[PDB]
């Protein structure tokens, strides 16, 4: 069975830069190699078919060349909505094989996050569990340190955080940090806050609340 | 008189696999030694018969079918095989009694700019019966709406062109095939 | 227009079975090349099976003998029968009209097949009330403790799209998934515009709407 190798695994480039990925075939596959674009969550979308031919409706900035065993896929000027994972596939010889994938990220300018904090709802507190949420909305880069402080005590291990994919419009990420405590352990403390440190901040920003007020 | 096997193997032009050519061989003394003693053949597999013990067997009719396919698709010219060729171009029965012979012809059947004279049937609603020869060019109705002989969306030309170029891999270079069918008498050895 | 709609994914114990239906519109299934392709979470794409126009079926080595592909001409629907399911069969299962010529390549949207032995639990939805910085405010919904993946969240019955960020679910130490979906709105519309998040969890057949409104004593 054929084995497609795809380089690079990951990639970050500025808006408008030339982006080129390669896909070397283990055997000769002639020119029966297609290229797909898979935006986050959505299905793969065929861009180039038969190594070099552009599917109807794809913007002109997408290119492809190669025959035999070594192929290329070129983005003329990278656009913000081009963020996705790109795969190569051969289909003439069975079984059909894919590449490892190439995740593409935009290199934009620095953006500071907007910080919001949410206490656990009184509805959830009746369930015996409390969930405090800290929000980082539309920032760049993805590197961000979130710090939970409970009565000025640094908490760790009781929190799980989650980050969106690069917004196809502004190429900004968003982060969600969730702290989980029991209703008992929640009612043993008064001051809850999250400390956000980021490149776009001259000093760490903190949003706090007092239990009950 | 001797059987005209030299006409088939040493033919100058071979047919496309969908329109595979058939020669009916009868009333002649067949010298099979010219074939199994040839070192110019890359594929030579016989079914229901022995290659060296064929000069001792009499049959009523011998059929020689010749065409051109990809090297990748030589494995499909055999009983019980499936694929774009075996299903839609040339199909052998499971009880086949004969021999399949193939050899590379990239020096003849590949042009520099790409040879497109050799074709294979790509679209068909159902598989071919054994020894079925479909030479239809009707536009293939892949959708709900009818085609009316016009190409377009869901209406495709049923044949596809091989791209026989010399720079192609072994599996993609043209191979010339000759299929001998033994039917059971006028052709012996 | 032309589109592929597929269903049948959900939770199933190992060694069990599950059939995936892929309904088509705009073309004939019995006349085209159809394919199933699965994508494990976080991994690449993996080709599974193919049915030709003439009917010849081909399968991948990792599912050969266990998976079966078929079609129904009267319903114009592609099927994928899965038997002796294993934990490594857990993936999103896209059905696609295979590319053969210029512009016939079309993919489904996939269904989540989760091969595991745990039970199904519908999610609990809790509101994330906005605070009090002058210009812009934030609010959202917590979708906590559910299994399996996935859940879908919209706002105001799809009438709200701008400024929405729905975070990927986290797998808590309890084995259940936790997820949150938020939206930034101007602080002025808090007293006059009502905000309702529309959560859907197909494996539990749970469909929840929660009012999100400010807090006050
Ligand atoms: C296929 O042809 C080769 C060579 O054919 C040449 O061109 C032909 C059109 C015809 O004019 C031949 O006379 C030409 O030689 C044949 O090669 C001979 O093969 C035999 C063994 O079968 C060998 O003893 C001879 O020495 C070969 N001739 C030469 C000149 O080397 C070959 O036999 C033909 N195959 C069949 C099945 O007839």
């Amino acid at each position: 069975a054929i084995r497609m190798t795809q380089s690079p695994s990951s990639l970050s480039a500025s808006v408008g830069d030339r982006v080129t990925i390669t896909c070397q075939a283990s055997q000769d596959i002639s020119n029966y190699l297609n290229w797909y674009q898979q935006k986050p969550g959505k299905a793969p979308k065929l861009l180039i078919y038969d190594a070099s031919n552009l599917e109807t409706g794809v913007p002109s900035r997408f290119s492809g060349s190669g025959s035999g065993t070594d192929f290329t896929f070129t983005i003329s000027s990278l656009q913000p909505e081009d963020i996705a994972t790109y795969y190569c596939q051969q289909y003439d010889n069975l079984p059909v094989t894919f590449g490892g994938g190439t995740k593409v990220d935009i290199k934009r300018t620095v953006a500071a996050p907007s910080v919001f904090i949410f206490p656990p709802s009184d509805e959830q507190l009746k369930s015996g569990t409390a969930s405090v949420v800290c929000l980082l909305n539309n920032f760049y880069p993805r590197e961000a340190k979130v710090q939970w402080k409970v009565d000025n005590a640094l908490q760790s291990g009781n929190s799980q955080e989650s980050v969106t994919e690069q917004d196809s419009k502004d190429s900004t990420y968003s982060l969600s940090s969730t702290l989980t405590l029991s209703k008992a352990d929640y009612e043993k403390h008064k001051v809850y806050a999250c400390e956000v440190t980021h490149q776009g901040l001259s000093s760490p920003v903190t949003k706090s609340f007092n239990r009950g007020e | 008189n001797l059987c005209p096997f030299g006409e088939v193997f040493n033919a100058t032009r071979f047919a496309s696999v969908y329109a595979w050519n058939r020669k009916r061989i009868s009333n002649c003394v067949a010298d099979y030694s010219v074939l199994y003693n040839s070192a110019s053949f890359s594929t030579f597999k016989c079914y229901g018969v022995s290659p060296t013990k064929l000069n001792d067997l009499c049959f009523t009719n011998v059929y020689a079918d010749s065409f051109v396919i990809r090297g990748d698709e030589v494995r499909q010219i055999a009983p019980g095989q499936t694929g774009k060729i075996a299903d839609y171009n040339y199909k052998l029965p499971d009880d086949f009694t004969g021999c399949v012979i193939a050899w590379n012809s990239n020096n003849l059947d590949s042009k520099v700019g790409g040879n497109y004279n050799y074709l294979y049937r790509l679209f068909r609603k159902s598989n071919l019966k054994p020894f079925e020869r479909d030479i239809s060019t009707e536009i293939y109705q892949a959708g709900s709406t009818p085609c009316n002989g016009v190409e377009g969306f869901n209406c495709y030309f049923p044949l596809q062109s091989y791209g026989f170029q010399p720079t192609n891999g072994v599996g993609y270079q043209p191979y010339r095939v000759v299929v001998l069918s033994f039917e059971l008498a006028t052709v012996c050895g | 227009e032309v589109q592929l709609l597929e269903s049948g994914g959900g939770l199933i114990q190992p060694g069990g079975s599950l059939r995936l239906s892929c309904a088509a519109s705009g073309f004939t299934v019995s006349s085209n090349y159809m394919s199933w392709v699965r994508q494990a979470p976080g991994k690449g794409l993996e080709w599974v099976s193919v049915i030709y126009s003439g009917g010849s079926t081909y399968y991948a080595d990792s599912v050969k003998g266990r998976f079966t592909i078929s079609r129904d001409n009267s319903k114009n629907t592609l099927y994928l029968q899965m038997n002796s399911l294993r934990a490594e069969d857990t993936a999103v299962y896209y059905c696609a009209r295979d590319h053969v010529r210029p512009g016939m390549n079309i993919w489904g949207q996939g269904t989540m097949v989760t091969v595991s032995s745990a039970s199904t639990k519908g999610p609990s939805v809790f509101p994330l009330a906005p605070s009090t910085s002058g210009g812009t405010a934030a609010l959202g919904c917590l979708v906590k403790d559910y299994f399996p993946e996935p859940v879908t969240v919209s706002w105001n019955s799809g009438a709200l799209t701008s400024g929405v960020h729905t975070f990927p679910a986290v797998l808590q130490s309890s084995g259940l998934y936790s997820l949150s979906s938020v939206v930034t709105v101007p602080s002025s519309s808090l007293g006059t515009q009502t905000y309702i998040c529309n959560v859907n969890h197909k494996p539990s057949n749970t469909k929840v709407d929660k009012k999100v409104e400010p807090k006050s004593c």
